[PDB]
RNA sequence: CGAAUUGCAAUGUCAUUUUGCGUGGGGAUAAAUCAUUUGUAUACGACUUAGA
RNA sequence: GCCCUGAAAAUGGAUGGCGCUCAAGCGUGUUACCUAUACUCUACCGUCAGGGUUGAUAUGAUGCCCUGACGAGUAGGCAGGCGUGGAGGUCAGUGACGAAGCCUAGACCGUAAGGUCGGGUCGAACGGCCUCUAGUGCAGAUCUUGGUGGUAGUAGCAAAUA
RNA sequence: AGAACUGGCGAUGCGGGAUGAACCGAACGUAGAGUUAAGGUGCCGGAAUACACGCUCAUCAGACACCACAAAAGGUGUUAG
RNA sequence: GGAAUACUGCCAGCUGGGACUGAGGACUGCGACGUAAGUCAAGGAUGCUGGCAUAAUGGUUAUAUGCCGCCCGUCUUGAAA
RNA sequence: GAAAUUGUUGAAAGGGAAGGGCAUUUGAUCAGACA
């Protein structure tokens, strides 16, 4: 009753990057809770939001939301990749988004 | 999953904790190292004893104070081993070496805080049974530090006071499993364990 | 003559697309949804709530209707997306579904442009539920209760909510 | 990254335009390029890559 | 006006092409000029410096010389060079010279009005 | 007994520091610097002294 | 085979750093994974090549359209364009109801050279297109002339007794 | 110092070798998706604190070829023959 | 003596999830299923629903953050020097 | 009545330079409304 969540919390890790060069347009997942890319196929496709604040109240509210979906399966440890429609800030490095059970298949 | 961690660093070696720390606290998470003084690092005494004569060595030769610093307790050395696992030269780094607390011995806020083991960086798991290995308190005392003494006296003070509460939570739980059992033969309990319950 | 003309300014007028191939077909629903099982609605306004699926609509949308007197989600629609299928069922057969179709939901009001100008309560046919909906919503659970009421602590399920709690893996729970 | 055999973007070396700013050269070029598309003789194909020539390339008879 | 014969209007590059050091000079103007030099980094393409015009990044030869609004601006400075618009309406949008006085404008102005073309500034002079 | 009409999803806002204003309800009544002066100090600041 | 000794150089220092000891070392094997401007597919730009269309539609085929391949580059060659001062035509072009100029983290177009518009300032002339012509495009030459900075309220303004 | 053949740098960016004109991979229009090369996967740093069999404890161990120094001669130290 | 299974290969076997892309613009073509009319996943995307009609969204600009980025011209085999 | 250079006001940033490239948050500003 104390709870009201429908989504799994996971940490913005980083960009997608070599050594040296980052690509800011996919950013990397840590879901928490998982731990292999089998059972991290579970996520795919699953959208995702950043909620964050600000000081103007645009269309009623404070607080606003960056969107975004999972697309794949990062390497060996259940990371994931994510694609979001304006790219995460960067600042985001550690940083708490939710991932949401929106498109379902059970 | 807590919001901090407090890592019970006893037994632990300092450069297999220190990766893992340096991880977590740049994923995000707020990390306290309490009981720094009982680290364990791997390599026999006189050989990380050499080993740190040979970092009091690196100092700047036109004005010592800009150089290296060699800092002597056992929490500042873990710091060390951490901070030279982070980027600390930049905001994000920078950021990251914020949610990190290390203390040597346990203060009063962590007093009454549950204490969790990282066992991918225990001596026990990780060392061969038989190797020789350090302990960061006597390091530190050899190499300068001064209040090993300090935090003797104030640990054996807060075991007393840990060993006298966990005498009467022991006592709690026998006076609760005593009366724990009339309930488990009920129907509710016949019911429950079909469930695994 | 600040900019001389074109060559000879080609006309531009409409021209018609090309004949397409794309037939639509029906819905493939996946297996898990049978009606009279019991979904959990993920998103919207009645999210987390457990409702009984009834039957598939023609604009791919499911029917529910966890019954208004359990936990007050009346007869809608979802998108069959939102929605987890759990593993438990209820025996559908007794109610009577067939009245339902998609201009039963279909609102006959006039707000479908002036929502850039409508922000000062202007009272145009928005809080009229009349008699026409509530008498089918009556004998559409009136029959589901009596169905519901057969097992134990599913009136209660139904009524609960659901959440996640701090050990859930979606991943690896049934449902 | 292709290991190429011949020089890449090689222009033919023939022209295919008069030089000339002629008009009634170019109303030529407009009646024997549509004869030389749309007939079956060489004559015609002859004549029209015989009429893009210098004028030491076209010497008098 | 539908307006809608052309299909999603993308730039690639929307950015400048500012010169090489003109943030550093003043002598040194933002208009592109191509570093000629022998150590140049930015001729020699390294990596982090700027960028220059190549034709990959030329626009779609649909979507070429359109405004966001759909049409190709064509100046006009009278009437006479409006009446060159009135049959292609859809395309084109006709654009006020800069000199035009505003006792010209208002007649510029009303005649497009009655012929139904664009005008992309109908605001200048106005008073 | 209610929760329907947030219309097939649009975080659908609940947390915690800084700060100011307003009401009523208590509580407390100061020093520092410049200027003058000393020379245990002093390139200048600084230091150390004195003065209702 | 591994390790040790043999193995010594001068600022404090370098498997890149932290650190690592049933390795995070060494020898070997098996998979999974990370990612270049490379390979594959798609879109777009350009170049080259091949082919279609003077039914006759905007007499134009300079075009339009279909298909395929390709795109590094100094010295250098060629081509297509942008910009400047004047000249011959034309727009019966703009303008004291404001020409030119200048300012503008205001807008649009072009890959770019650049072009256009809005606002402020300003006060008498100036542009578009087809061509002609050249004293025609600057970041440099210890470049020429002019103007102005940091240093900097700084060095100093202390010989000839007051 | 002087030659022979090929490849390259000069004229050349890109991924790797920390960094380097010449080494490894691969040569470049503008973007998207996928897969890889050379090199890697404790942390900095994207990626297994993988798996399997052994060896070594160094009072200056050792760790990516070019490559950024190493021999002769010893050690019943340890292992195998 | 009878099997089974591993391994390797083949299927013009079935089936589930995820991502990116929707170029072209009357008809023509090759096929498939149909007695036929016709229909189709067969020479490149359509259908339904909802929100906003402007701080939806997008452009520029300043800043912050992650990663990268040596000062240009010239001579030179080689210049940040 | 341009620029270098300077004063005032306004906005912003600032741990041993500053500037630049890719990407997005935040503030300002502009856009068309699909009218």
């Amino acid at each position: 009753a104390e709870s009201h969540r429908l989504y799994v919390k996971g940490k913005h890790l980083s960009y997608q990057r070599s050594k040296r060069v980052n690509n800011p347009n996919v950013s990397l997942i840590k879901i928490e809770g998982v731990a292999t890319p089998q059972d991290a196929q579970f996520y795919l496709g699953k959208r995702i939001a950043y909620v964050y604040r600000a000081s103007k109240e645009v269309r009623g509210s404070k607080i606003r939301v960056m969107w975004g979906k999972v697309t794949r399966t990062h390497g060996n440890s259940g990371v994931v990749r994510a694609t979001f429609r304006n790219n995460l800030p960067a600042k985001t490095f550690g940083a708490s988004v939710r991932i949401f059970l929106y498109p379902s298949n059970i | 999953s807590q919001p901090v961690v407090v890592i019970d660093a006893k037994d632990h070696l300092l450069g297999r904790l220190a990766s893992t720390i340096a991880k977590q606290v740049l994923n995000g998470q707020k990390i306290v190292v309490v009981r720094a003084e009982a680290l364990n690092i791997s390599g026999e005494f006189f050989r990380n004893k050499l080993k740190y004569h040979d970092f009091l060595r690196k100092a700047t030769a036109f004005n010592k104070t800009r150089g290296p610093f060699h800092f002597r307790a056992p929490s500042r050395i873990l710091y060390k081993a951490i901070r030279g696992m982070v980027s600390h030269k930049t905001a994000r780094g920078k950021a990251a070496l914020e949610r990190l607390k290390i203390f040597e011995g346990i203060p009063p806020p962590y007093d009454k805080k549950k204490r969790v083991v990282v066992p991918q960086a225990l001596r026990v798991l990780r060392l061969k049974p038989g190797r020789k290995y350090t302990t960061l308190g006597k390091l530190s005392t050899s190499v300068g530090w001064k209040y090993e003494d300090v935090v003797a006296k104030l640990e054996d003070k807060r075991k007393v006071r840990s060993a006298e509460y966990y005498a009467k939570k022991r006592a709690f739980t026998k006076k609760v499993s005593s009366a724990s059992a009339a309930a488990s033969e009920s129907d509710v309990a016949k019911q429950l364990a079909s469930f695994g319950y | 003559s600040a900019q001389k003309a074109p060559k000879w300014y080609p006309s531009e007028d409409v021209a018609a697309l090309k004949k397409t191939r794309k037939a639509a077909r029906p819905q493939k629903l996946r297996a898990s949804l049978v009606p009279g099982t019991v979904l959990i609605l993920l998103a919207g306004r009645f999210r987390g709530k457990r409702v009984v699926y009834l039957k598939h609509l023609e604009d791919n949308t499911l029917l529910i209707s966890g019954p208004f007197k359990v936990n007050g989600v009346p007869l809608r629609r979802v998108n069959a997306r939102y929605v987890i299928a759990t593993s438990t069922k209820v025996s559908v057969e007794g109610v009577n579904v067939e009245k339902f179709n998609v201009e039963y939901f279909a609102k006959e009001k006039l707000t479908k442009k002036e929502k850039k100008e409508a922000n000062l309560f202007p009272e145009q046919q928005n809080k009229e539920i009349k008699a026409e909906r509530v008498e089918d919503q009556k004998v559409v659970d009136k029959a589901l209760i009596a169905e519901i009421k057969k097992t134990p602590l599913l009136k209660q399920y139904l009524s609960a909510s659901f959440s996640l709690k701090n050990g859930d893996k979606p991943h690896m729970l049934k449902f | 990254g292709i290991d190429h055999t011949s020089k890449q973007h090689k222009r033919s070396g023939h022209r295919t335009a008069p030089k000339s700013d002629n008009v009634y050269l170019k109303l030529l070029v407009k009646l024997y390029t549509f004869l030389a598309r749309r007939t079956d003789a060489p004559f015609n194909k002859v004549v029209l890559k015989a009429l893009f020539l210098s004028k030491i390339n076209r010497p008098p008879v | 006006m539908a307006s809608l014969p052309h299909p999603k209007i993308v730039k690639k590059h929307t950015k400048k092409f500012k010169r090489h050091h003109s943030d550093r000079y003043h002598r040194v103007a933002e208009n592109w000029r191509k570093q000629k030099g022998i150590d140049s980094v930015v001729r020699r393409r390294f990596r982090g410096n700027i960028s220059q015009p190549k034709i990959g990044y030329g626009s779609n030869k649909k979507t070429k010389f359109l405004s966001p609004s759909g049409h190709k601006t064509f100046l006009v400075a009278n009437v006479k060079d409006l009446e060159t618009l009135t049959m292609h309406t859809k395309t084109y949008a006709a654009e006020i010279a800069h000199n035009i006085s505003a006792k010209n404008r208002v007649v510029i102005l009303a005649r497009a009005k009655a012929l139904g073309i664009k005008v992309t500034n109908p605001k200048g002079r106005l008073a």
